[PDB]
RNA sequence: AGUUCUAUUGUGUUAGCAUGGUUUCG
C-alpha cells in the first residue's frame, strides 16, 4: 500500500505537550477574563468553511481585494476598529494577513501545523492546543 | 439435564489452551 | 481412550463418582419411562449404558478396597 | 533469440502483434538501428545518459496513469488523511 | 456395514485426502476394545438420533475476494519460502487435538455410511448403488469449494475475480517480493551460487535468452555478479543454451548422476513415501557404497526411534495410562 | 399488532425456562 | 527503536500480522510494516520499550512483554470458556425433554465449540482449517438429513 | 475489543 | 452473552410490554 | 462469535483515488508530453461513435458487393452487431485530463511558465463577530 | 590515518576461449 521512504527520526512538541498546554490555558484565562471584564469589546472569529454553512462568509472587517494592485494588501486591515480579538482557527491560511496585525490573536491549531509552519508563532500571541 | 450441563461446562473449562503454541498473542477470525 | 482421559482429567475422584451415580440414576429413570411406554425396548441403547457403567462403578468400589488394603 | 509463436486457433494478425510486441520489449528494431550505421562514443554516452533520466520518469507517469484510470471506472472518491485516536469501531 | 472410506473415498478425487483422525491400534488391546464399544454405542444412538441434530445450513462465501487477497499475502508474508496450503497432516501443530473440529466430520462420515447401508437394506441393492452414485456424485462437486482460499470456492459462489487497484512496476529495492520459488533458488543452501547450479540458472534468464536484470531476479548485487558468472562458465563450458531455456534435460546439477538420484529417491521418500524409491536406495546403499546416504538413514532412524518410543508408549497405557501425556501439557507449559 | 405480542410471549416462555432449568 | 523492535518481535510471532489486518492504518506489506498505536505489535514495542527504560536489557524486556501478553492472552481464553459455559445451557434450554435424559447432541457440540460459541486461535491457519472444517461438516449434514428424509418417505409409502 |  | 441480571432486567421490561402493549 | 471488531477500512478493500507512490518531481512540459505519449498510445475513444466506423464498414461492403452482399458481408455483420451490444448505450466521457488531475496531486515541478495556484482565502474565509463582555 | 592477517572482488596488466556483427567459401 505504501512504496515511498520511511522516515526514522520522530520530532517532540514541546509547545503542545500537557504542562506547556496547562500554561496556555492558565495564561490566556487571564486575559479573557481582563478582557470580558471591560464593556463593549467584540471578538471576531475566523475559521475554515470546511472546518465550521450557517457562518457568513463576510463581515466588517473582510477587505475583500478585487484589483490585481491590490494583491500584496491584508484582508483584515480594519479589523482592530470593530474587535478587540482575533479568535484564528487557520493560522497557516490567515499568516500572511495576521502578520503586525494591531489586536491580539488568539490561535488553535495541531502541533503538526505548529512545526510544518513554525512562523505562524510571528503572528499568534496566544495559542491554545 | 442441569447437572449434566454443569458436568459439560466443567469439562470445557478444565480444557487445553486452545492454540497449542505459547505465543503471546490471541486471533480473532475474519472468514465470514 | 485418550481424549476422554484428557477431557476428565481436571474432574477429581469424588465429583467423576458423584457424576457416574447420576448417570446411573438418569439411565434407571429413562429405562422404567421406556419400560412404561412400550415395556420392552425396540433399541438396547441406555440399558447396554447403564449395564456398562455399573460394572465400572463395581469395578472401581473394587479398586479402592484394593488400595484400602495396599496402605 | 528468434521468438516462436504457434498459430492455433488464433488469428495471424493476433499472432504478429504478439511477435512484434516481443520485439518492442526486447529492443530488437533499436538494436538494429543502432548496427546499421557507427555511433561514435560521445554520442552514445549522451544517449545513454539521456536514456537513464527519462524512462523513469515515463514509468511514473505510467502508474499514474493507470491508478487514474482505474479510479475512474470504479468511481472512487478522492482521500481524506487517516485521522489518528480515530476508534475504528463498529457501529454494532 | 461399508465404512465411508469404503464407499466413496475409492474415487480418485474424494480417495486423493484421506485425514486420520483416531489413532489406529491393533486388535487386541484395550484401545481397540474401547473403540469398539464406541462405534456400536454411537451406531445405536444414531439409530436413536432426531431430526434436530441433522439441520444444515446454506452454503455462502465465506470471505470477499479483496480479503482473501489480504489473507494469501499474509500467509505468505507468515511462511515467504513455503506455499500457503491447508496442512490438515500438521493440523495439530496449529489446533490442539482435544479442540479438533474434524471429529464432527469424522463422526458425519460414520453416521452417512449407516445411513446408506440402512436404506439398503430397505429399499433394495439397487436403488442404494442409486444413491450411493448420486453422494459421489455431490462429493465430487462439493470437494473444491470446502477451501475459502481456492479458486474452487470462488467458482462455486460464482465470484467475480477482484480487480486490485494498480501498483507500480518500478519501486524501490525495499518492497521488492520475489516468490517462494524465485526465493529458494536465489538462497541456494545458504552457498554462493556457482556454474555447477545447473538446475536453477534457467531462473534468472528470459525466454529470449538473455539474462534478466535484479529489478527481476530480485537478487541482491552480490548475488547477481554471483549468477552472472556461473551463468558465463556454464555456457563457455557447453552445459547452459546460449539462446533459450535449458531443455528438461540438462536440468542435472554438475555432479555425480548417482548421488543425484540417491538425492531424488530420498526426496521422494521423505514428501511422499515411495516404496519403489525406499528399495532402489536400500539396494543401492550396498551396491554402490562411495555414496552419501546420511540424510536417507537419519530419516530411517528416526523413524525406528518413533515406532519403539510409540510402542513403549503403547505398553505404558495398557499398564495404565502413564504421565507421559499429561506432561506432554503440563511439562511444555512449565518449560 | 399480533405478530409482536405473540413473539414475546414465546420470549418470555423461552426466558423464564431457562432462568428455571439454570 | 520501533522500527527494528516491531521487526524484531514480527520475525519472532509472524502470526500478528492477521490483527486488524482489514482496519485502515496497519500496513503490512513487505518494507513497510507500519501498524496502528493500537496494534498488538505497537503495545508489545511500547510495553518493551518502557521496561528498557525502567532499566532493564532488550532482551529482558522482551522475555517481560511476551509474560505479560500471554497472561492477557489466558485471560480472554478464560473469558471465552465461560462464554461457551454459558451457550452450553442458552442451547440446552432448546431441548424438549428439559421442557430426563437430553434429546439432542446440540450441547455437547457447543461444549466441543462448534455451537454458537467458537474458539480463539493464535494463528490464522488454524481458522482456514477451522472453516473448512465447518464447510464439510455442514455438507455431511445436508447429506444425511437428505437420506433420512428419503427414509421417512419410503417408510411412508411402504406402509 | 475481543482481543483488539 | 448475556448475564443473568440483564436477563431479569429484559424479562422486566418485557412484563412493562405485557402490561402496556398487549393486554391494553 | 469471535471475529472482526473493527470497521473494514483498509484502503486495499476501499480503494480510493490516491498515488500510493511518490517520485523526484518532474518538468511540468515534460511530464505533459508523456502524459500526451500515454494518451495516444491508448488511442481515449472519443470518436462520433463506437458504432459508427462498424456502419461505415458495413455499408461501404454493402455497396461494394451488390450482389454477394449475404455470404460477403458477414465478418463485418458480426462485428457490427458486437459494437451495438458493447457500446450502444454509450455516453462520452466527462472528466479531468490526466494532466490536471496529476496537478492536484502535485507531482509535476513548478517551471518559469507554470505555477501552483495560490491557497483561496476569498472563498474560504469565514468571519464571526460575536459579542464578548461582561 | 598507517602495518599484518582475514572475506570479497564489473580496478590495471595478462598466455590462451566461448560467442557474435561483417567479409569470405560452396
Amino acid at each position: 500500500m505504501n512504496f515511498n521512504r520511511i522516515p526514522t527520526r520522530l520530532s517532540t512538541h514541546y509547545v503542545c505537550d500537557p504542562y506547556t498546554t496547562l500554561m496556555h490555558y492558565r495564561r490566556t484565562f487571564k486575559f479573557l477574563q481582563a478582557l470580558k471584564a471591560k464593556p463593549n469589546c467584540r471578538a471576531l472569529c475566523l475559521g475554515n468553511k470546511n472546518q465550521v454553512i450557517s457562518w457568513p462568509k463576510h463581515f466588517d472587517g473582510l477587505t475583500v481585494v478585487t484589483s490585481a494592485v491590490a494583491a500584496q494588501s491584508s484582508i483584515l486591515s480594519s479589523a482592530s476598529v470593530y474587535y478587540s480579538l482575533i479568535i484564528c482557527l487557520d493560522p497557516v491560511l490567515f499568516a500572511k494577513h495576521l502578520y503586525r496585525i494591531n489586536v491580539p490573536v488568539l490561535g488553535v491549531c495541531t502541533p503538526r501545523e505548529i512545526h510544518e509552519h513554525p512562523e505562524i508563532l510571528k503572528v499568534i500571541d496566544y495559542l491554545l492546543p | 439435564x442441569x447437572x449434566x450441563x454443569x458436568x459439560x461446562x466443567x469439562x470445557x473449562x478444565x480444557x487445553x489452551x486452545x492454540x497449542x503454541x505459547x505465543x503471546x498473542x490471541x486471533x480473532x477470525x475474519w472468514x465470514x | 481412550r485418550q481424549r476422554a482421559v484428557l477431557t476428565y482429567a481436571g474432574f477429581t475422584e469424588a465429583e467423576k463418582l458423584r457424576l457416574l451415580d447420576e448417570k446411573i440414576d438418569m439411565l434407571n429413570k429413562k429405562l422404567d419411562e421406556d419400560y412404561e411406554l412400550r415395556g420392552a425396548p425396540q433399541n438396547l441403547v441406555y440399558l447396554q449404558l447403564r449395564d456398562h457403567l455399573q460394572a465400572a462403578k463395581i469395578s472401581y468400589r473394587e479398586k479402592l478396597y484394593v488400595r484400602e488394603t495396599q496402605k | 533469440m528468434s521468438c516462436h509463436r504457434h498459430v492455433f486457433r488464433a488469428a495471424p494478425a493476433a499472432v504478429f502483434a504478439s511477435v512484434q510486441r516481443w520485439g518492442r520489449r526486447n529492443n530488437v528494431h533499436k538494436l538494429t538501428l543502432l548496427v546499421q550505421t557507427y555511433e561514435k562514443p560521445c554520442v552514445k554516452r549522451t544517449r545513454i545518459a539521456e536514456e537513464k533520466a527519462y524512462y523513469p520518469r515515463w514509468f511514473y507517469l505510467r502508474y499514474a496513469t493507470e491508478v487514474i484510470r482505474y479510479s475512474l471506472k470504479h468511481h472512487l472518491r478522492l482521500g481524506q488523511a487517516l485521522d489518528p485516536n480515530d476508534d475504528q469501531r463498529l457501529d454494532a | 456395514s461399508p465404512s465411508f472410506e469404503q464407499q466413496f473415498l475409492n474415487d480418485k478425487l474424494l480417495g486423493q485426502n484421506t485425514l486420520q483422525f483416531t489413532k489406529v491400534s491393533e486388535k487386541g488391546t484395550a484401545d481397540a476394545l474401547f473403540a469398539e464399544c464406541l462405534e456400536s454405542i454411537r451406531h445405536r444412538r444414531f439409530k436413536l438420533d432426531p431430526d434436530v441434530d441433522n439441520r444444515s445450513s446454506e452454503a455462502v462465501e465465506k470471505l470477499t475476494q479483496e480479503e482473501r487477497a489480504i489473507a494469501e499475502k499474509i500467509f505468505q508474508r507468515v511462511d515467504p519460502e513455503r506455499k500457503i496450503a491447508p496442512r490438515l497432516e500438521s493440523r495439530g501443530c496449529y489446533i490442539d487435538p482435544l479442540w479438533d473440529p474434524f471429529k464432527r466430520v469424522e463422526e458425519l462420515q460414520q453416521q452417512v455410511a449407516q445411513d446408506l447401508t440402512e436404506y439398503a437394506k430397505l429399499v433394495g441393492a439397487a436403488e442404494a448403488r442409486r444413491q450411493r452414485l448420486l453422494v459421489r456424485a455431490s462429493l465430487r462437486r462439493q470437494y473444491r469449494m470446502h477451501d475459502p482460499l481456492s479458486e474452487g470456492h470462488r467458482r462455486f459462489f460464482g465470484a467475480q475475480r477482484a480487480d486490485p487497484f494498480p501498483t507500480p512496476h518500478r519501486v524501490h529495492e525495499r518492497f521488492w517480493d520475489p516468490s517462494p520459488d524465485v526465493r529458494v533458488a536465489l538462497k541456494n543452501n545458504n552457498v554462493p551460487i556457482s556454474w555447477r547450479d545447473l538446475h536453477i540458472l534457467h531462473h534468472f534468464v528470459g525466454e529470449n535468452g538473455l539474462i534478466l536484470p535484479r529489478r527481476t531476479t530480485h537478487a541482491s548485487r552480490y548475488q547477481q555478479r554471483c549468477i552472472f558468472k556461473a551463468i558465463c562458465m556454464a555456457r563457455r563450458m557447453a552445459l547452459f543454451p546460449y539462446d533459450w531455456k535449458p531443455t528438461q534435460g540438462e536440468l542435472m546439477p554438475v555432479m555425480d548422476p548417482l548421488q543425484y538420484l540417491v538425492d531424488e529417491l530420498t526426496s521422494r521418500y521423505k514428501a511422499t513415501g515411495d516404496l519403489r524409491a525406499d528399495a532402489m536406495l536400500c539396494v543401492m546403499l550396498s551396491k554402490y557404497p562411495k555414496l552419501n546416504y546420511f540424510r536417507y538413514l537419519q530419516y530411517k532412524a528416526q523413524t525406528q526411534k518413533s515406532e519403539v518410543e510409540a510402542m513403549q508408549q503403547q505398553e505404558e497405557e495398557d499398564r495404565g495410562d502413564f504421565s507421559r501425556l499429561l506432561r506432554k501439557y503440563k511439562r511444555a507449559t512449565t518449560d | 399488532r399480533a405478530e409482536l405480542v405473540a413473539a414475546q410471549v414465546r420470549e418470555k416462555l423461552a426466558i423464564k425456562m431457562a432462568n428455571a432449568l439454570a | 527503536k520501533y522500527l527494528s523492535l516491531t521487526q524484531a518481535v514480527l520475525k519472532k510471532y509472524p502470526n500478528m500480522r492477521f490483527q486488524d489486518c482489514y482496519v485502515d492504518g496497519n500496513d503490512w506489506s513487505k518494507g513497510n510494516d507500519s501498524y496502528r498505536a493500537d496494534h498488538p505489535v505497537m503495545q508489545f514495542v511500547a510495553l518493551q520499550l518502557r521496561l528498557m527504560n525502567l532499566g532493564l536489557d532488550r532482551h529482558a524486556a522482551f522475555r517481560e512483554a511476551e509474560q505479560a501478553f500471554y497472561a492477557r492472552r489466558m485471560q480472554l481464553e478464560k473469558q471465552q470458556k465461560l462464554n461457551m459455559a454459558a451457550a452450553v445451557v442458552a442451547a440446552a434450554a432448546r431441548d424438549p425433554s428439559a421442557f430426563s435424559v437430553p434429546s439432542s447432541s446440540l450441547p455437547r457440540l457447543t461444549a466441543m465449540g462448534l455451537g454458537d460459541v467458537q474458539p480463539l486461535f493464535t494463528s490464522g491457519q488454524a481458522y482456514w482449517q477451522f472453516e473448512i472444517a465447518k464447510s464439510q461438516a455442514n455438507h455431511l449434514l445436508r447429506i444425511r438429513s437428505v437420506l433420512r428424509r428419503m427414509k421417512a418417505q419410503a417408510e411412508a409409502a411402504a406402509q | 475489543v475481543r482481543t483488539g | 452473552l448475556l448475564s443473568f441480571a440483564e436477563r431479569r432486567e429484559e424479562l422486566a421490561k418485557g412484563r412493562e410490554a405485557l402490561a402496556e402493549k398487549a393486554y391494553e | 462469535m469471535n471475529g472482526c471488531s473493527k470497521r473494514k477500512s483498509h484502503r486495499l478493500l476501499k480503494p480510493v483515488f490516491e498515488l500510493q507512490q511518490s517520485f523526484p518531481k518532474i518538468q511540468h512540459w515534460q511530464g505533459a508530453e508523456i502524459l500526451h505519449r500515454l494518451k495516444q498510445k491508448e488511442k481515449d475513444a472519443a470518436v462520433i461513435h463506437p458504432c459508427i466506423d462498424t456502419w461505415g464498414d458495413y455499408a461501404q461492403c454493402l455497396r461494394r458487393y451488390p450482389a454477394t452482399s449475404a455470404a460477403r458481408c458477414r465478418v463485418e455483420s458480426d462485428r457490427h452487431t458486437r459494437c451495438l451490444q458493447q457500446h450502444g448505450r454509450w455516453k462520452p466521457s466527462d472528466s479531468l485530463e490526466a494532466l490536471k488531475l496529476l496537478e492536484m496531486f502535485k507531482v509535476f515541478n513548478e517551471t518559469a511558465r507554470f505555477k501552483y495556484p495560490p491557497p483561496p482565502v476569498h472563498s474560504l474565509v469565514r468571519g464571526c463577530a460575536f459579542p464578548f463582555s461582561d
